[PDB]
């Protein structure tokens, strides 16, 4: 799942839930199955020499254009030809499929970052920058 | 891309004729056309830009009406160095594209073709190619038809016609219907006739001749 | 007044590149625009491109772009044109032509044209010889007073030729025929004389081919 | 590969500058020393020559 | 990073230290060629009889 | 899937000419750090008369860059016809980490038209389009320059008094010249400027309308239109991809005088960008009114350490590109603009490599195949020493459950050489997968 | 690895491809068999560069022994940096500078070398 499917960044506090709604949030559509990639790899034209290819942390998969949104079947496997302005040789990506569970399991991947300026997210709910002199402040994203 | 065609590709007039030649434009050109003239065998004589304007150096004899997409080059009256092929370029957009052309010639003459059989020469046969030539000599109609009956087989594809340009005397020319075959094919064979109609001619004839 | 010089007919093998020089004396060469026209045979004239030498820009059209090269030289006042990968469909008579207007590109009159430059493909064409492979008459060949004894012409690579009559003095019935191409690519033309039946036995008939590139003088009766 | 690659590379890397911060070190106490020594011969050349 | 270019990129992120190191080492440097150029200049000033 | 309008209705999509010895000129504008050309803002601080260095995305100093040009369509006297551009559609670039571009560098001028060298009007500033894409192909006929899915186009409108970016799917459509259909030259996009340029009447939508000519855009997740004014500024631009979407810079509401980049937009856009290139635009003008349009430059950003000055007002106007030249080391080490003056060593060259020599039967692997794989107890070894050998052979017969290397990578154990090779092989179960590793407690 | 061949006089047992001096770097057998190779670590060239603050120019003294196979802008020497760089015949290796006027020169100076002290307003060699 990791190397193919979804990754998250080691730099960014990340949190990462695995839930599921019972039976009362019914606005979720159930899919046909479970679906995963474990296998994208690629052939050059040598035949010989054979590139497996990690995917980018917070990216796509590279085999997300020629994989359906629904893999139909465990092991299947998907193949494309690469223009000659892409190097040529073979794109190669393996499906897997995941019978279903009776309630849906979703996932979660919260990545926040104490990174850019532009506003602020915050939970929402006199002592001001008025009294500027007394000690003690939290800015829009400085504490 | 503007295609142009010239509604008339050849008309016969003598001298001290009125004579118009129309092009057709596929899309309008407000003003963009140029007549240029062509005798074969020299660089063009540019006549004609707009469609309507004589280029200097040009008898008043030609003169230049249209607008949009009917254009006409017209002649007061024919000469002897008025006979030349006409193109109608236009000006508007992108590419020259040029008119189709249009040939000239005169009623100075109405001859019958005079029919003439060649066969192959003796040393003609001991190169291994034969060749019957049938010459249709001073005959003006440019309209004839020509075909090649060898022992009442109609013969295609390996003979070739070839006619001069305008003799100035009679309007007439030289048609050769040059006939090839070979030994395998030539000496099996008889009877070696051309089929010639001429519209100047009264009734198709042939030159009938037998090998050897 | 402006003279467009052009140059020799060209043979070359197809895929080859052929190179075709235009010389314009008088008028002013740079700001005057010169456009290359060819006439395929019975295919009509079509543009390729034009150039200004003193803007330096070529002008190409659509179809021929990344094959056709158009070049000026400023001291010699030269046009020059160069297309590669030679074809069948190539081969035509290419013509030089100056534009009326002192710029302007894109509206074109041709006021002055080259006399032309004929361009041929040669899948590795020799140049060889001419043949003389006439036609003698005989009294079936005799229709009237008069016969017709020929020359013909046979295989030859370079497209230039010249057949002459009892070394110049016959010139009486004297019809030369254009040189075509067979399936094996020579060429071939035919030159006949009507000569009256009465000068048969009196003047025996021969007929001079000259070729200049294979340097063929031939005598061989007729 | 190169997910490995990184952190051996930052093995080496670390090591490496560490040996020449020590170098470093070294050098400046033993110049320290020639620069008084310099001195001392300063004094010999006008003391005893 | 003997010349590799993957090395000079992680080592982009110590590179202050690289830095530090050389001032450092051109100041000793400079320090030694002062004190040469000191030594020297008592020896000078002795009238030598050829 | 936002709604963008009605399609376009034509039949036969206008022609496009592509002269593109017309456009080929030399007018270098290359990057100089010296007065902060193509610099982007740090995201979200600012500083004062401190100067610093700095790590982030920016153009090589002395770059040139990739310089484009716009110009008038074919016109006869007061008609206009087929446009005029150049082969900047059918080429592609790639996206790598962004870029900078300058824009109105040439205006308040007057040059030469690139389309009538003759004609010299005044140049005055024009906006570029690009089309950025992760999937290129070429059309039907091999002519380069197709994006297949989702592919994000921005292109200004109203004579460039705003700008539209959307990410949309691209279709082609089978009229005449336009690109799906036949005889076709070039997608390009036009505007006319004596209908849709009127005075206080821009039209909004003319470009869009130009480019629905030739596509068929669906599928369109968004669409942002952004407000410009006119003026003839010199002004930059900047294209930047991250995790949280692609950023656009720009130097007009902040520093309209300086050219400092900042942030003003952010569009949510997640599958990597590999690809971009320049929608050719052609003013569809009459030839009297033919104007000059000054040439806009692309510089590609790459990570790189800048020393930063930074003024009172915050605004950088001097820097340093830390990898130019050995007087920029210097510079960047010390943390100055002046350093006193010396000999300082820096850094060597070394030589390059050529001619890689080298010196050196079948490795078997017949007992592997034949017989019953004794257990994980009894499991037999085949040790390898003066034989060559192949591992992707011997693997491709096999469907591999698990593959793991340590302090190896599984493409270097395919083809690196050594001493001897060590392969064990038994009969194990996948159930007990997790008892078969180094670090584990099972049996 | 990168490394100069020379063929050099026959030591060591022979019965292994591999000489080794105790580190890294090795001797390197025969390259191809009935021959001796002896192998190099491959060489570099040392770089430096004379601000010259007041007249602010720059000179490119190359290394103490720089002077033959070094060139101008060379296609051989690949430096880290972006390549573009910053002659007096072998003073001490080459100098981008090429004025070999000494005159008279005080001792106040950069000091380069031994013997050049490079006064101000390039006129190295001094």
């Amino acid at each position: 799942i990791s190397q193919f499917n979804y990754k998250q960044s080691f730099s960014n506090p990340t949190c990462l839930i695995l839930a599921t709604v019972p039976h009362n949030l019914t606005t979720i559509t159930k899919p046909l199955k479970y679906s995963y990639i474990n296998k994208c790899s690629r052939l050059l034209s040598d035949d010989r020499t054979e590139v497996p290819q990690l995917v980018n942390a917070n990216q796509y998969s590279p085999c997300v254009s020629i994989v359906p949104s629904t893999v139909w079947e465990d092991g299947d496997y998907y193949r494309k030809q690469l223009s000659p302005l892409e190097g040529g040789g073979w794109l190669v990506a393996s499906g897997s499929t995941v019978a279903m569970t009776e309630q849906l399991q979703m996932g979660f991947g919260i990545t926040v970052q104490y990174g850019t300026d532009t506003n602020s997210v915050c939970p929402k709910l006199k002592i001001a920058s008025q009294l500027g002199n007394c000690v003690e402040y939290s800015l829009y994203g400085v504490s | 891309d503007i295609v142009m065609t010239q509604t008339p590709s050849s008309l016969s007039a003598s001298v001290g004729d009125r004579v118009t030649i129309t092009c057709r434009a596929s899309e309008d050109i407000t003003s963009y056309l140029n007549w240029y003239q062509l005798k074969p065998g020299k660089a063009p004589m540019f006549l004609i830009y707009a469609a309507s304007s004589l280029q200097s150096g040009v008898p008043s004899r030609f003169s230049g009406s249209g607008s949009g997409t009917d254009f006409t080059l017209t002649i007061s009256s024919l000469q002897p160095e008025d006979f030349a092929t006409y193109y109608c370029q236009q000006s508007y957009s992108t590419p020259p594209t040029f008119g189709g052309g249009t040939k000239v010639e005169i009623k100075r003459t109405v001859a019958a073709p005079s029919v003439f059989i060649f066969p192959p020469s003796d040393e003609q046969l001991k190169s291994g190619t034969a060749s019957v030539v049938c010459l249709l000599n001073n005959f003006y109609p440019r309209e004839a038809k020509v075909q090649w009956k060898v022992d009442n087989a109609l013969q295609s594809g390996n003979s070739q016609e070839s006619v001069t340009e305008q003799d100035s005397k009679d309007s007439t020319y030289s048609l050769s219907s040059t006939l090839t075959l070979s030994k395998a094919d030539y000496e099996k064979h008889k009877v070696y006739a051309c089929e010639v109609t001429h519209q100047g001619l009264s009734s198709p004839v042939t030159k009938s001749f037998n090998r050897g | 007044q402006v003279q467009l010089v052009q140059s020799g007919a060209e043979v070359k093998k197809p895929g080859s590149s052929v190179k075709v020089s235009c010389k314009a004396s008088g008028g002013t060469f740079s700001i005057y625009a010169i456009s290359w026209v060819r006439q395929a045979p019975g295919q009509g004239l079509e543009w390729m491109g034009g150039i200004i030498p003193i803007f330096g820009t070529a002008n190409y059209a659509q179809q021929f772009q990344g094959r056709v090269t158009i070049t000026a030289d400023e001291s010699t006042t030269t046009a020059y044109m160069e297309l590669s990968r030679l074809t069948s469909e190539d081969t035509a008579v290419y013509y030089c032509a100056r534009q009326m207007t002192a710029y302007d590109y894109w509206n074109p009159s041709f006021d002055y044209w080259g006399q032309g430059t004929l361009v041929t493909v040669s899948s590795a064409w020799s140049t060889k010889g001419p043949s003389v492979f006439p036609l003698a008459p005989s009294s079936k060949s005799t229709s009237g007073g008069t016969a017709a004894l020929g020359c013909l012409v046979k295989d030859y690579f370079p497209e230039p030729v010249t057949v002459s009559w009892n070394s110049g003095a016959l010139t009486s019935g004297v019809h030369t025929f254009p040189a075509v191409l067979q399936s094996s690519g020579l060429y071939s033309l035919s030159s006949v004389v009507t000569v009256p039946s009465s000068s048969l036995g009196t003047q025996t008939y021969i007929c001079n081919v000259n070729h200049k590139p294979s340097n063929t003088k031939v005598d061989k009766r007729v | 590969d190169v997910l490995e690659q990184d952190a051996q590379i930052d093995r080496l890397i670390n090591g490496r500058l560490t040996t020449l911060n020590a170098f470093v070190a070294q050098q400046l106490v033993r110049s320290e020393s020639a620069a008084l020594s310099a001195q001392l011969a300063k004094d010999k050349v006008n003391e005893c020559v | 990073c003997n010349g590799f270019q993957k090395c000079e990129q992680l080592l982009r992120e110590y590179g202050q230290f690289c830095s530090k190191i050389n001032q450092a080492l051109h100041g000793a440097n400079l320090r030694q060629d002062d004190s040469v150029r000191n030594l020297f200049a008592s020896v000078k000033s002795s009238q030598s009889s050829p | 899937y936002v709604d963008v309008g009605p399609d376009s209705v034509k039949s036969a999509c206008i022609e496009v000419d592509i002269q593109q010895t017309f456009f080929d000129k030399t007018w270098p504008r290359p990057i100089d750090v010296s007065k902060a050309d193509g610099i982007i803002y740090p995201q979200g601080r600012t500083y004062s008369n401190i100067t610093i260095t700095y790590q982030g995305l920016f153009p090589y100093q002395g770059d040139h860059g990739d310089m484009y040009v716009y110009s008038a369509g074919h016109a006869t006297g007061t008609t206009p016809q087929k446009l005029f551009v150049a082969n900047y559609s059918q080429d592609v670039k790639q996206f790598a980490n962004g870029f900078v571009v300058r824009i109105g560098a040439a205006a308040n001028s007057t040059g030469t038209v690139i389309i009538s060298p003759s004609t010299s009007a005044t140049i005055r500033k024009i906006y570029p389009a690009f089309m950025l894409g992760s999937s290129v192909g070429n059309f039907s006929d091999g002519k380069m320059g197709r994006f297949f899915n989702h592919t994000l186009v921005l292109l200004p409108d109203g004579c460039g008094t705003l700008l539209r970016a959307f990410y949309c799917i691209l279709e082609p459509r089978s009229g005449n010249h336009c690109p799906a259909g036949n005889s076709y030259t070039s997608f390009a996009t036009y505007h006319t400027p004596a209908t849709d340029c009127s005075d206080g009447n821009y039209n909004r939508n003319a470009s869009l309308n130009s480019f629905k000519e030739y596509f068929n855009l669906r599928n369109c997740t968004f669409m942002y239109t952004y407000n410009i004014t006119e003026d003839e500024i010199l002004e930059w631009f900047g294209i930047t991809q991250t995790a949280q979407g692609v950023h656009l810079f720009s130097s007009r509401y902040v520093d309209l005088y300086g050219g400092n980049m900042f942030q003003f937009a952010t569009l949510p856009v997640y599958d990597t960008i590999k690809y971009y290139s320049i929608i050719p635009h052609s003013i569809r003008s009459i030839q009297s009114d033919r104007k000059a349009w000054a040439a806009f430059y692309v510089y590609k950003l790459q990570p790189l350490t800048f020393l930063l000055d930074f003024s009172v007002d915050g605004y950088i106007r001097r820097a340093i590109d830390c990898g130019f030249n050995d007087l920029s080391q210097l510079h960047c080490s010390y943390e100055s603009f002046d350093v006193e003056s010396g000999v300082y060593s820096v850094s060597s060259f070394e030589a390059k490599p050529s001619g890689s020599v080298v010196e050196q039967v079948e490795c078997d692997f017949s007992p592997l195949l034949s017989g019953t794989p004794p257990q994980v107890y009894n499991f037999k070894r085949l040790v390898f020493t003066n034989c060559n050998y192949n591992l992707t052979k011997l693997l491709s017969l096999f469907s591999v459950n698990d593959f793991t290397c340590s302090q190896i990578s599984p493409a270097a154990i395919a083809s690196n050489c050594y001493s001897s090779l060590i392969l064990d092989y038994f009969s194990y179960p996948l159930s007990m997968k997790s008892d078969l590793s180094v670090s584990s407690a099972g049996p | 690895g990168r490394g100069v061949f020379q063929n050099c006089t026959a030591v060591g047992v022979r019965q292994q491809r591999f000489v080794y001096d105790a580190y890294q770097n090795l001797v390197g057998y025969y390259s191809d068999d009935g021959n001796y190779y002896c192998l190099r670590a491959c060489v570099s060239v040392p770089v430096s560069v004379i601000y010259d603050k007041e007249t602010k120019t720059h000179a490119t003294l190359f290394g103490s022994v720089a002077c033959e196979h070094i060139s101008s802008t060379m296609s051989q020497y690949s430096r880290s940096t972006r390549s573009m760089l910053k002659p007096v015949g072998c003073v001490l290796g080459l100098v981008n500078s090429s004025l070999f006027v000494e005159d008279c020169k005080l001792p106040l100076g950069q000091s380069l070398c031994a013997l050049p002290d490079t006064p101000s307003t390039m006129r190295l060699a001094s």
